[PDB]
């Protein structure tokens, strides 16, 4: 049923927590990448070793 | 979630959908759900997820 | 527009005009409305300055039209409809200007004394292009639907 | 390293930027539009053959 | 579809919008102008131009089915009508500013309580309940164009906008008290309305 | 640089003066003939941008569909200012963001 | 002053009164009729016998042995019957009066502008074997839709 996908109350905080606690994974790569500051290498590009 | 190797491609103009700036390379928007088939999924979201 | 053959010969822009028949290089339209005098013609598609290098593509573009030279011959050059007839200037020189005037961008206007609007789309048209080899933007997305 | 860029096609590729065409009559002519000059100046000085 | 005479006359009579020549050199640029693809004009200053035009929908002096695009990259400034698009009735929020500080709603309890008068119905005359086939004459939903779009900003929920209104001058989020749901993302990324 | 000229305006040619030894373009319409401008003629270039100031979000301010700063803008005067970047086919060129204030437009750069 | 999601409904349910579904069917040929069409035939009514504006004529039938009583579907369907009216161009050679000529016939879209119902109540739907559900977007020509 249901219960059998619903995770557990405290430990569905912590879920939570390492999730958005990549967004400011990316907001040191949204904005540090304004500054030219990547770098990218190799394949290419640039803008592709930044979406990668 | 993908496509063509590129999480969710731009266009119309520079930006994902109507309901965001531009330049817009952040996941709270280009294909990506923080939340799971419980809660779950937000309007913003569900599309992305349907045309992936 | 073709930039292939290194060796034929400078990268050169042409034209259709449906239904008939080959392919009729730029200038010499331009000089089958009211505008055969150089200068004025580039006048519609780019805006100096310039911004050479968008013009300067135009150098191929030109000499194409290096024997027009006038209105005469521009409209001569258009006798290729067809199942075979004709016989001869006079004769293309009506089908030329009813061409223009029903084939030739038929949306705007359709009547008799309207050929210098249909001037400047065509260096509206090839402003476009020019912006793309350049690499100045990017092809229109045909994904649209929109 | 001494292989890797040992077997690449090389040619003029670090021109990129690039051809220009000047028409200079006596064989000392120049102009510019930067600096330069000075050392087509040093070449022709040592007037090892000039004439020819 | 309609009909794309009457149409030009907001336009070539309005203003002032001048057509013939009027190239070499001057003018461009100076901005043009598209109408089914017929660019036959070049106008001036299109900050005038457009809000006018929007606020014709809004009253429908003309037909609702208009679109309009201001290409503030590519100048121009497309205006199509032929049939064959499509559209999506939204909300607004019209930004002047003027009324009510800056926004935000374009539409008030007042309104829906009025809408809920003709559910009622019938029981009346022409007039006619003002059920949506008026809510467009007043100015509170445009239906746009697929084209449309681009040149606008839309949102998501009203929420979203309330949020955006209070940090405009910096107001608690609150994310401490929400539970289980669809995880928006907040706050709001630049965007000021 | 390259122009057409008075009289029938139209393409102008390369032609050297020999004897004297100096510039000198021409059409072959007509004969018209001016000095040269510069001893450059023409150019090749395999590409390294095409903006420069590329002239010139002089209508960025009224493009509701447009993110925005806060206070800092060089010059003028003001809050509040609208950015954006480039991205045209290939790069790759990085992202000089710019920016332009909505009561001015200065297009204030930034490392 | 705030707004609540409960009354975003309470708006596009207004939008479903008027509008319906299929709307637009079903309204791109509510105009055609009269309608832009008066216009093409303008367009080329030339012949060394000029065309004019035409009469709108609802759907009838006319038979041998018979009579001319117009249409009722969907009463009629079965009896494999295309469901269309004639048209009706005022055709010009002079005597002053036009000629009122028919010339073949056109086959209507249910539910329209110009159909049998249009404003027919759903209590009068029924007596004639309708479905107040039917939001029409169809034609029943050789009998079936
Ligand atoms: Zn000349
Ligand atoms: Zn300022």
């Amino acid at each position: 049923g249901i219960g059998d996908t619903i995770a557990d109350a405290d430990t569905m905080k912590e879920v939570t927590r390492t999730v958005k606690e990549a967004r400011r994974q990316v907001a040191e790569c949204i904005q540090d990448a304004q500054h030219n500051r990547l770098k990218p290498e190799p394949g290419m590009t640039l803008r592709e070793s930044f979406e990668a | 979630q993908i496509v063509e190797g590129k999480r969710i491609p731009f266009g119309f103009k520079y930006r994902t959908l109507p309901h965001f700036p531009k330049d817009d390379d952040s996941p709270e928007s280009r294909g990506f759900i923080e939340n799971s088939y419980l809660r779950g999924l937000t309007p913003q979201e569900f599309f992305f997820h349907a045309m992936a | 527009l073709m930039a292939r053959n290194t060796e034929n010969s400078g990268q050169t822009i042409r034209a259709t005009l449906p239904y008939i028949r080959s392919d009729i290089p730029i200038v010499i339209v331009f000089r089958a409305l009211g505008v055969v005098p150089d200068r004025d013609i580039l006048e519609h598609i780019c805006y100096d300055p310039n911004d050479f290098q968008m013009l300067e593509m135009m150098k191929p573009c030109i000499e194409e039209a290096f024997v027009i030279q006038d209105k005469d011959i521009a409209l001569d050059y258009i006798g290729k409809r067809g199942s075979t007839t004709g016989v001869t200037r006079e004769k293309r020189l009506r089908y030329a200007h009813d061409i223009l005037q029903k084939e030739l961008l038929p949306h705007i206007t359709t009547m008799e004394g309207f050929e210098t609007r249909k001037a400047f789309f065509l260096g509206y048209m090839i402003h476009r292009m020019l912006l793309c080899a350049l690499e100045r933007r990017e092809p229109d997305d045909r994904d649209h639907f929109g | 390293k001494n292989v890797q860029t040992q077997i690449e096609h090389t040619t003029l590729s670090t021109v990129t930027s690039a051809t220009e065409i000047h028409y200079d009559p006596d064989p000392q002519d120049t102009v510019i539009e930067e600096d330069k000059d000075f050392v087509e100046a040093f070449f022709a000085i040592p007037d090892e053959e000039v004439e020819e | 579809g309609s009909p794309s005479a009457p149409i030009i006359e907001f336009l070539e009579e309005w203003g002032l919008e001048t057509l013939e020549d009027y190239n070499p050199s001057a003018s461009p640029n100076a901005t043009k102008v598209f109408v089914n693809g017929v660019w036959l004009g070049v106008h001036r200053d299109p900050a005038h131009l457009t809000e006018t035009l929007r606020s014709l929908r809004r009253r429908l002096d003309i037909s609702a089915e208009v679109s309009i695009v201001r290409d503030i990259r590519e100048k121009e400034l497309r205006l199509f009508t032929d049939a064959g698009r499509i559209c999506r009735p939204l909300f607004i929020v019209d930004n002047n500013p003027n009324s009510e500080r800056r926004g935000e709603l374009c539409i008030r309890k007042e309104h829906i309580q009025q809408l809920i008068e003709d559910k009622d119905r019938y029981d009346i005359d022409p007039e006619q309940r003002f059920g949506w086939t008026a809510l467009v004459s007043s100015g509170l939903i445009e239906y746009l164009d697929a084209e449309e779009e681009e040149t606008v900003m839309i949102a998501m929920s009203p929420e979203d906008l309330e949020a955006s209104r209070q940090m405009q001058a910096g107001y608690e989020v609150k994310e401490e008290l929400d539970p289980a749901q669809r995880v928006k993302p907040a706050p709001n990324p630049h965007v000021h309305a | 640089n390259f122009q057409y000229c008075i009289e029938c305006n139209n393409m102008l040619y390369p032609r050297e003066d020999k004897v004297d030894r100096v510039l000198r373009l021409a059409c072959r319409n007509c004969d018209y003939s001016e000095i040269a401008a510069t001893s450059k003629v023409y150019r090749h270039e395999l590409q390294s941008s095409n903006v420069e100031n590329t002239t010139v979000s002089h209508d960025a301010s009224t493009d509701p569909t447009l993110p925005r700063s806060d206070k800092e803008c060089p010059r003028c005067h003001q809050h509040e200012a609208v950015f954006y970047q480039t991205h045209s086919r290939r790069g790759d060129t990085m992202m000089t963001l710019i920016y332009v204030c909505v009561h001015c437009g200065f297009a204030f750069e930034e490392q | 002053e705030t707004l609540t999601q409960e009354d975003c409904w309470t708006v596009i349910s207004s939008f479903f009164e008027e509008t319906s579904l299929a709307r637009q069917q079903l309204f791109s040929f509510d105009e055609f009729v009269q309608n832009t069409m008066q216009e093409i035939v303008d367009d080329d009514s030339t012949l060394t016998i000029n065309f004019g504006q035409i009469y709108l004529s609802r759907p009838t039938m006319t038979e041998a042995d018979g009579s001319t009583t117009t249409m009722f579907p969907q009463e009629a369907r079965l009896r494999n019957l295309t469901y269309s009216s004639p048209l009706y161009v005022d055709m010009r050679k002079e005597d002053e009066e036009p000629s009122k000529v028919f010339i073949g016939k056109i086959p209507i879209m249910l539910r329209s502008t110009f159909c049998i119902l249009n404003g027919v109540s759903d209590s009068e739907l029924y007596d004639l074997n309708e479905c107040p559900y039917d939001q029409g977007g169809y034609f029943i020509i050789n009998g079936s839709e």
